[PDB]
């Protein structure tokens, strides 16, 4: 049950996906501007 | 019973996943559920085998970390683990590939990546040689040179 | 039996406290020691395909593991060590392996000789 | 009659203790405090701090900076930023760092940075003088 | 009015330098634990 | 559906394990903080014994006000950052209603994020990296510096923190911060001795880092 | 098979819930499971339609938040999430109603609420005109005036 | 095809992060009243007004309102442009700029 929280969908898996995307769109912005 | 019975009749199963197709990654091959009987270091070479096992291990570790990410959030992860998650997302995108037959579904051109190019690109992603490039640079590219060119273009645009 | 009772107890404690990984650096020194020994013994159990080991070499390896001689080594090397060390004990230490195989146990002479071999190879290991 | 309170960000050397006298290194010159002393408030400079318990025994510490406040009810509050007992220091590092700062003073040229040199100079001089 | 006040310092700064130099003159038996308990990690934003 | 129930069971079992581990970590960090509080409570309150004995009352006529809110950078605290944010918003309104120009300071990223949207013009400095490591007087001495090297002569001030009462109970308290002109011009500060406007400047500054450190430990 | 087959024969369905009944809400109508075929703006009026749709939307939002509320508690929600939870619980309690035939086992007199009163009360709870009243003041009342009166009597 | 590729990409990227405001505007653009099927040229024009940026300042609760009003406007005065888009199948740069001016002048008037 390693990805059990995001494989089940639901609020705790949809918030995890949103948090991941937020962090990495931030990092992709601060990685592209530094290119 | 039908797929479970078929499994024992094959040499190299490729299992497509809906959880992967909904991410936008195509083909939707499940990396942690596909199998091949020639995924043996004495057959594909120790470099191929080691790269494949490293990819599978970092993807399993990403799976294990996503629970912590749901509870704590991302900002409270260790730095080794933020690096793990970054490389894992990059590997996820790089496993994607534009197909010649899906040129209508994607509008992209078809790419046929040679074997050594695949091994080399995934080794370079696992080694950290592309930590500075974004993750959308690896989505629907061929060899890793195309990932570099796409990142350069994505930067030159914004 | 000697080495495996210890290995089982240690891996059991590790399984009990293993959820606290991803936070290990923020608990006691005892919990961090449990986690360290557990991951060392875990990597000690990995094994290649079609390469079964003799019982004497298994005992020597588990001895090097559960006696503490891999705590200073970091995890990503354990497997590698486990290989090199093995070759060492196979090449220059047929007497100790043969004596363990013939006795079925680790006597005090066997214990001390194993001790010295392990510490020497570990001190001289890359 | 005097209720002393000598503390540090992490240690409480005294708390409401009944001592007889206390010597402090104020920025406006040292002075010793007894009971009923006139109310005052000052900030310290590097130097010793001697405390005389009623039994005639003397404890000696070394404070680096802080604040003293003698109050109308004969209650003293001495709050040092870095309070160490004398035996936790050594003379060599004191004299050594005094030379380095003296060396950097003759070498420096900017006003503000020179003051920070001097501040560290007097920091050491009071170290060696208080030590031995 | 001390000299560093004319220079433009503040007793927060005078106290940092002084508390620093008193930490360096510590013997090495105590120098590590005393630099830990008194270090700064905050960062202005 | 059996598969739905299996997925949900797995997800919630993982949530339970993670929250158990986080509780164990937080209970480890709570000790060595209730121990480091006893000396920091004697030393902290010992700084404010003067303004209680001399009974400094602060100026009820001045206009420039500073408001420091102490929290941390981490979340999942429960009602910690919500309380601090509730007290800053309430006091900002009460002071601005009297026309007092308020500036805000947030020691922690949580208090800045909760307040930056609705209160962005009323803001002077914020700080970061609080909570991951226990606060030290090196932290307070920093926060005090960038408050004095800011060109904002506050005619008064306030600090808002969570006074720790018990393992279950904490209360959002608040302590004043007096400028030089308040302490110097007080009538009850006449009994104090060898006092000029220079020893009250060094004393006020050091008591700005003594009440920031006291807050950070509470 | 029997209720699932009956569903297609009805013009309007009122689905009672045991989970809703155990909360004390009577009638136990499930607001996110009961439907009608005249719930069409051209039939009920755009005002009625919009009020009903807004009530159902806020109840669905609360239902979505239920998981995070249940494990991590109420403190980890945004201020907008807390506001929608407050309003949704007020609307939940206001959907309850004392029946004239149920007096004999509750003693409370039964209320018969006209349609305009219902639309108005739910419109006002949705607009935010009672964000200060305690949520137990909407429980087992008739029109919204009885809710205000009960909130007064509680204080 | 042109406008819907962009709309699909933007709605996917919005379903990932739930820009947030643009994906919102588009999701409220998808909603539709019952028994009110639109022509393909009006559909295209509305997806355009939502995807080229011409809605990124309006209130969500007004989007729908704007929409129908906008439609009326076009279907009252710009039957030439709509007949053009319908008979051509695609949107030329001429039609692109024409309806650019249309939507800009309207969003100013609205």
């Amino acid at each position: 049950g390693a990805g059990s929280i995001r494989e089940a969908g639901g609020a705790f898996g949809k918030r995890e996906q949103a948090e991941e995307e937020r962090y990495f769109r931030a990092q992709s912005r601060e990685q592209l501007a530094a290119l | 019973p039908a797929p479970a019975t078929t499994f024992a009749h094959l040499d190299a199963t490729t299992v497509l996943s809906r959880a992967i197709a909904e991410l936008g990654i195509y083909p939707a091959v499940d990396p942690l559920d596909s199998t091949s009987r020639i995924m043996d270091p004495n057959i594909v070479g120790s470099e191929h085998y080691d790269v494949a096992r490293g990819v599978q291990k970092i993807l399993q570790d990403y799976k294990s970390l996503q629970d912590i990410i749901a509870i704590l959030g991302m900002d409270e992860l260790s730095e080794e683990d933020k690096l793990t998650v970054s490389r894992a997302r990059k590997i996820q995108r790089f496993l994607s590939q534009p197909f010649q037959v899906a040129e209508v579904f994607t509008g992209h051109m078809g790419k046929l990546v040679p074997l050594k190019e695949t091994i080399k690109g995934f080794q370079q992603i696992l080694a950290g040689e592309y930590d500075h490039l974004p993750e959308q640079a690896f989505y629907m590219v061929g060899p890793i040179e195309e990932a570099v060119a796409k990142a350069d273009k994505l930067a030159e645009e914004h | 039996k000697q080495v495996a009772g210890t290995m089982k107890l240690e891996l059991a404690q590790y399984r009990e406290v293993a959820a606290f990984a991803q936070f290990g650096s923020d608990l006691d020194a005892a919990t961090q020691q449990l986690l360290s020994r557990g991951v060392r013994l875990t990597e000690l159990l990995k094994q290649g395909q079609y390469s079964p080991m003799a019982i004497e070499e298994q005992v020597a390896v588990i001895y090097a593991g559960v006696r503490g001689y891999l705590d200073k080594l970091e995890p990503s090397k354990i497997t590698k060590f486990e290989n090199a060390f093995l070759s060492h004990v196979v090449s220059q230490h047929q007497a100790l392996l043969g004596t363990i195989r013939a006795d079925g146990k680790i006597s005090e002479q066997s214990d001390a000789k194993l001790k010295e071999i392990v510490t020497n190879f570990l001190a001289g290991f890359e | 009659q005097m209720s002393f309170t000598f503390a540090s960000p992490t240690q409480v050397f005294f708390n409401g203790a009944n001592v007889r006298q206390v010597d402090v290194p104020t920025l406006t010159g040292a002075f010793g405090i007894l009971a009923a002393h006139v109310p005052t408030l000052q900030v310290l400079r590097p130097g010793l701090v001697v405390v005389h318990a009623e039994d005639g025994t003397t404890s000696k510490y070394f404070v680096s900076s802080g604040s003293i406040a003698v109050n109308a009810d004969s209650s003293v509050q001495l709050l040092a930023e870095e309070a160490v007992t004398l035996d936790m220091l050594d003379l060599g590092a004191a004299k050594a760092n005094l030379e380095k700062a003296q060396a950097e003073l003759v070498g420096t040229a900017d006003e503000a940075t020179r003051a920070e040199i001097q501040i560290r100079i007097e920091a050491n001089e009071a170290l060696v003088k208080a030590l031995e | 009015v001390a000299y560093w006040r004319q220079a433009g310092l503040s007793y927060i700064r005078y106290s940092q330098i002084c508390a620093k130099a008193v930490r360096d003159a510590l013997k090495t038996e105590f120098k590590a634990n005393a630099e830990k308990t008194s270090g700064s990690n905050v960062k202005i934003v | 559906t059996l598969k739905d129930i299996t997925r949900r069971l797995k997800s919630i079992k993982n949530i339970q394990k993670i929250t158990k581990s986080m509780k164990m970590v937080a209970a480890a960090k709570y000790a060595r903080a209730e121990r480091e509080l006893k000396p920091a409570r004697i030393y902290g309150l010992g700084s404010l014994a003067l303004y209680e004995k001399a009974d400094i009352k602060g100026p009820e006529d001045k206009k420039k006000h500073l408001l420091i809110g102490v929290s941390s950078d981490r979340g999942l605290c429960g009602a910690i950052h919500s309380s601090i944010a509730k007290q800053m918003k309430s006091e900002v309104a009460t002071l601005t209603a009297a026309g007092k120009e308020v500036m805000l300071v947030g020691i922690g990223d949580k208090i800045r994020g909760i307040l930056y949207r609705t209160h962005s013009d009323q803001f002077l400095v914020a700080f970061k990296e609080v909570g991951r490591k226990p606060p030290t007087f090196g932290d307070a001495s920093v926060i005090a510096l960038e408050l004095l090297n800011s060109g904002y002569e506050f005619d008064e001030g306030s600090i808002i923190f969570n006074k720790f009462r018990s393992v279950i109970s904490y209360k959002t308290e608040e302590k004043p911060i007096f400028s030089l002109n308040t302490v110097a011009s007080a009538d009850s500060m006449s009994i104090y001795d060898d006092i000029d406007a220079d020893v009250l400047q060094n004393y006020q500054e050091y008591n700005l880092a003594n009440i920031i450190y006291y807050s950070l430990k509470e």
